[PDB]
RNA sequence: AGCCAGAAACCAUGCUGAUUAAACAAUACUAUCUUUUUUGUUUGCUAAUGUAAAAGAGAAAUUAUAUAUGUACCGGUACAUAAAUAAUCCUAUCACCUUUUUCGUGAGCUGAGCUGUGAGCUAGGCAAUAGUUCUUUAACAACAAAAAAGAGCACAAACUGUAG
RNA sequence: GGAUAACUGGCUUGUGGCUGCCAAGCGCUCCUAGCGACGUAGCUUUUUGAUCCUUCGAUGUCGGCUCUUCCUAUCAUUGGG
RNA sequence: CCAUUUUUGGUAAGCAGAACUGGCGAUGAGGGAUGCUCCUAACGCUUGGAUAAGGUGCCUAAAUAUUCGCUCAUGAGAUCCCAUAAAAGGUGUUGGUUCAUAUGAACUAGCCCUGAAAAUGGAUGGCGCUAAAGCGGAUUACCGAUACCAAGCCAUAAAAAGAA
RNA sequence: AAUUUAAUUUCAAUAAAGCAAUCCCCUGAAAUUGUUUUCACUUUCUCCCCGCACUAAUGUGGGGAAAACUGGCUUUAUUUC
């Protein structure tokens, strides 16, 4: 149960093969791992990238495996670069890009949101290709970098936002933004 | 009610929020008396602003504009104009919310002895990116020609200063005051000034 | 206000420690803001018979005060 | 977009700084300059012990790190003016005709005479706490001097704007009175 | 002054609306000092008491009184729905109600 | 469609409504303006029209 | 970012209207009449009632708000103070009469004395309950009666004609 | 009888009218000061169609006069490049 | 006669003509500001519930919600049917990607801009909005139909069942 | 507001011990239809050297060293700190 609120969508290791048959008596088997909502949704990303890659498809083939993956430590910094194919409305462009974060599923949302801000691209036009762990000097992105250096402070850059209870129509005394 | 009269300080504040918030009350059912109404913001820039009342002024009824719609150049009624826009004037409660509604230019002296509140949702430097280009209404008026700054202003500072030989006094009072209390905290019983001190006063 | 220099990870007990050791706490209740927020606490809080004893101890203070003030004229 | 952007901002050398209510202020040898950064987002701060300015802004972005350079660049120039006094100095050109030029309001407006043998008179006020100086050096030359780099520049642009004249081609017709030379005194 | 109270204040909105649709059926309260659902819930079960002063007498009095109870919110931000024993006029919308302390 | 030939319209638009005056007197409807400089004087006077000749 | 000059364009100025603002101010003279208290307002008429808001309807900085305000110096310098702001402060139910002490303020006499009024302290034993709750009839405003006290123009008609 | 023409209006804008982009040439030399083929993209309803939605128990069918208002795609006048 | 998809003629047409299905017509409640056909959903009479389409700055009922982006426009932009905007550009800003030697090229597509002229005054439905109330996501909460659930009542239909 | 026994790479401390020093939990970078082997990667409110106050900062840019306080693992007990 928690106390927790905010932020949600799941890693998935799945395991799949093709029917057995007279024809071939020991199927390939495929793996993949995928972030998905839920684990339907994580079922059909990997059924539509079957179909895509192998002539494969939910009526000829079998499940061997799907379960939940857990990231190793929740609290604990880490760089990961994902590399993306996405779609225009022209056509198809790749990306490669890189997030820190202390999960792969948090990078994956700032990912998500990143495409849908900067291209306003939908999450169907969106394919995920490989998330994976980079080190902390072969990092491309300054935004990134920047982080990684010795020493970090600010002095508070972000506006108030009280309880509901406090955010009252009426002021006594004008305030200030923010304390120096 | 809720109070007798919200007074409201328009300094500082942003022209559609404050307006939004106040006709949503209005409605509901409180009088409100908005004073220094000159010095509300509109967001648009100085020209954006002078542009939008240019076509406004365009604005006409071609047969006839003495049965026409009005271009009023009082900031107090351009504010008044806009919560009416925000209300359905047309209904009884609507004329009655209207009626309810009060805006001064500046500060007049029924209103000068009274307490001024302020929106803090409405707030420019609250809900506007202070990299951003914006305009206060009494100047926007000036620079439309309509000019009722220079004696507000000359009121305002006159005001002020006679305020100021006021906030002196208030600030004196309570000085004397706090020692007075303060004396009088060794006068009363000690059980109960433990009492007093331990919840704070 | 309160900031104490830490290494580049948290850990609990370690934090547990160096909080305790700094006396963070006693500090912020010590900086006026500590000291509004626990007032108004314990004034919420409070029963009937409490708030009665603070109107009480108000009261009895405007008696004496007025009696001051009316003495130093 | 940066984390930290910053500028340190040279010596203002025998003058007196100010950088209190946003209203930056350098005082000096020749004047008192002042010069409002309110609408900028910047940190700008008197470093003072070892002299020096230094601007900084937090979480900047490629404007603000421009207007930091400008700001820079405007106090620089604000330390010169005040001690060294900028000079605006304007060469008059003329194929032929006698251009009258009679500096009135002592040394604040120059008035002109008979550009293109006009017979009409020509008016140019001085911005606030600019001299407006002839030449004994060299026949053509006008003196635009004072503490404030903008002021003179804006009064020896409004001198050139005022005399210049519209209509038919400009080519050949190169007669009026242009700025020359920056420096100071 | 002599006449003090127990019950406290609140204003008595509009029936609970809808966009160009009525339902007379349920009345909406904001309740003085309560802006948001955990607090509107607090106050959830009481009863209401709305009193009005008439144009001339009745039995004796010129005071009189509708009688509901709150029972269920209809916002985050404080505004709770009462529902009374008979549906109260649109002249009394904004005007203050009644909030008993029981049960 | 466009008026065959172009013409103003006949007298001013300016003075419409072309009703009665309200009052019988020529009041002023704005005075010169003041100037602090000057030694006080008055600024207006009533009189009679008596009739025309030439000079 | 910051600025500047610059057009028969734009808004004032000017000028016209303004029962287009169901708008308003100042001045002059005036209507048995005006003022305070009490009771009432449960042939067309001749005593007479209304509140869209009472219920603690409590609340004086100021530019801001990528920093302010005092105070001391000479718009500037120095030194303080505020900074989750109404997350507050103010606040009021200690009935009675009687014993005793202090202080505010009014009034009469010609700044003092006394008395009255308001506020506190000190000592006493004394109040109530309508049989379980069914609006807490407590605010504002208006009026009629009863007592006590007070100081006129316009229209018309004739005449006019700068009006019709 | 608007179950069906001739009239406004309306959709459309072929046709008419107007603006483009390009760069082979023209423009002494020079693609673009001015132009602009061979192409290709729009805009408008100031033309005429296409049309037959509206009105056939009557919306008076051309032109002129008079008279006013609005547009700009500016012909002149102002400031300009 | 209308809509999707398929479709023939015609430059095109809210034009002429079809196919399959569903509508409207003959039928409505809620939404789409508004509206015969779009969406949700088809209706005895009532009470309560929880939702749909759809929303939640004010008009106007629910969030001045949360969370990450992007966006300044001297005519910004704002939801299917739905009521215009293209080729072509842009040393405006934002992501990419290919190349070259922490710098120079070249592309690319997001937004934003020029390209972008018309008749009573004029229209994201209006006010307004830029730390959005804009545009692209995501996270919750709330409001939201006569449909849906539970209950009552009415009639119809069918079923039980009956000749002290 | 809770609550049961399961399931599924959860933890976090507690106080006594060890192990290695960019080394480990990890995660990099490398050498046909297998494993495996290499060196890369922590801290610091430690110290030194140069810049000698050069800072966004009670510091700081560069060069080096230092350690295991810091962190990681193996343990042994401990869960109402």
């Amino acid at each position: 149960i928690d106390n927790s609120l905010n932020t949600n969508i799941h890693q998935y290791h799945i395991v799949g093969r093709a029917i057995p048959t007279a024809k071939d008596k020991n199927p390939n088997v495929y793996r993949m791992c995928i972030f998905a909502k839920n684990d339907t949704n994580a079922k059909s990303r990997f059924w539509y990238f079957m179909k895509k890659i192998n002539k494969l498809k939910k009526s000829n083939g079998e499940l061997l495996a799907c379960e939940q993956i857990k990231e190793r430590f929740p609290l604990r910094v880490k760089n990961y670069g994902v590399l993306l194919r996405y779609d225009s409305r022209t056509g198809t462009h790749n990306m490669y890009k890189e997030f820190r974060d202390t999960t792969k599923e948090g990078a994956i949302a700032q990912l998500y949101s990143e495409m849908a801000g900067r291209h306003r691209a939908r999450a169907s036009s969106i394919n995920i290709i490989r998330i994976s762990e980079i080190s902390s000097s072969l990092v491309r992105r300054p935004h990134i970098k920047q982080l990684l250096k010795r020493r970090l402070r600010f002095p508070a850059l972000h506006l108030p936002t009280l309880q509901k209870e406090y955010r009252k129509k009426f002021a006594s005394k004008r305030p200030s933004t923010y304390r120096m | 009610m809720y109070k007798k009269e919200y007074v409201i300080d328009c300094k500082g504040h942003l022209l559609g929020r404050l307006a939004s918030l106040i006709a949503k009350e209005l409605l509901n059912g409180q009088r409100i008396v908005a004073v220094r109404c000159e010095d509300i913001n509109i967001s648009g820039s100085l020209y954006r602003n002078k542009l939008k009342y240019q076509e406004f002024l365009r604005l006409r009824t071609n047969t006839n504009p003495k049965k026409g719609p009005l271009h009023l150049r009082e900031p107090s009624k351009i504010l008044w104009r806009c919560v009416r826009g925000m209300l359905p004037h047309k209904t009884y409660k609507g004329q009655l919310a209207l009626k309810k509604l009060k805006v001064c230019v500046g500060m007049p002296a029924p209103y000068d002895k009274k307490k001024k509140y302020v929106l803090p949702s409405a707030l420019r430097a609250f809900r506007l990116k202070k990299h951003r280009r914006y305009c206060r209404l009494g100047t926007l008026s000036s620079r439309v020609g309509w000019n009722y700054d220079t004696l507000v202003k000359k009121n305002e500072v006159l005001r002020k200063q006679v305020s100021k030989a006021y906030y002196k006094k208030k600030v004196n009072n309570l000085n004397e005051k706090k020692e007075i209390k303060t004396e009088a905290l060794n006068l009363i019983n000690p059980e109960q000034r433990q009492v007093l001190e331990n919840f704070g006063y | 206000k309160e900031r104490i220099k830490i290494n580049k990870n948290c850990k609990s007990g370690f934090l547990r420690k160096t909080v305790n050791s700094t006396k963070v706490l006693e500090e912020f209740n010590n900086s006026k803001l500590g000291k509004k927020m626990i007032i108004k606490k314990k004034r919420d809080e409070a029963t009937d018979f409490e708030r009665f004893q603070v109107y009480f101890a108000k009261r009895e203070l405007k008696k004496k005060m007025t009696t001051i003030k009316n003495k130093k004229n | 977009k940066t984390i930290v952007s910053t500028q340190k901002v040279l010596i203002p050398e025998g003058v007196k700084v100010a950088i209190n209510a946003r209203k930056v202020t350098v005082s000096g040898k020749y004047g008192t300059l002042r010069r409002s950064f309110r609408h900028l987002p910047i940190d700008i701060r008197l470093n003072k012990l070892k002299k020096y300015i230094k601007v900084v802004m937090w979480f900047g972005v490629p404007d603000s790190l421009a207007c930091i350079r400008t700001v820079c660049t405007h106090l620089k120039n604000m330390f010169t003016g005040v001690t060294k006094k900028f000079l605006y100095k304007m060469r008059l050109v003329h194929a032929h005709f006698p251009i009258n030029s009679n500096i009135v309001d002592n040394n604040t407006r120059i008035e002109i005479r008979n550009y293109l043998g006009e017979k009409s008179v020509r008016f140019v006020k001085a911005l606030p706490g600019v001299v407006i100086e002839k030449s004994p050096n060299v026949k053509d030359e006008i003196y635009v001097s004072g503490a404030d780099i903008e002021n003179v520049s804006l009064t020896a642009a409004l001198i050139h704007q005022s005399v210049l004249c519209r209509n038919k081609d400009i080519r050949k017709f190169l007669d009026g009175i242009y700025v020359s030379e920056v420096t100071t005194v | 002054l002599q006449a003090v109270r127990l019950y406290e204040k609140g204003v008595i909105l509009g029936y609970k609306r809808s966009q160009r649709n009525q339902d007379p059926n349920f009345t909406l309260i904001s309740i003085k000092n309560v802006n948001t659902k955990k607090h509107a819930q607090f106050y959830v079960g009481k009863r209401v008491a709305y009193v009005y002063r008439t144009t001339k007498h009745h039995d004796g009095v010129k005071i009189k009184c509708i009688w509901g109870k709150v029972c269920r919110t209809h916002g985050n931000s404080g505004v709770i729905r009462a529902k009374f024993k008979t549906h109260i006029p649109p002249k009394a919308f904004g005007d203050r109600v009644r909030i008993l302390m029981y049960p | 469609s466009h008026r065959k030939f172009e013409r103003p319209r006949h007298g001013s638009l300016g003075f419409l409504p072309r009703k009665r005056c309200k009052r019988l007197r020529g009041k002023i409807r704005s005075f010169p303006k003041d100037d602090k400089e000057k030694p006080p004087h008055f600024t207006a006077f009533m009189g009679y029209k008596a009739g025309m000749t030439h000079i």
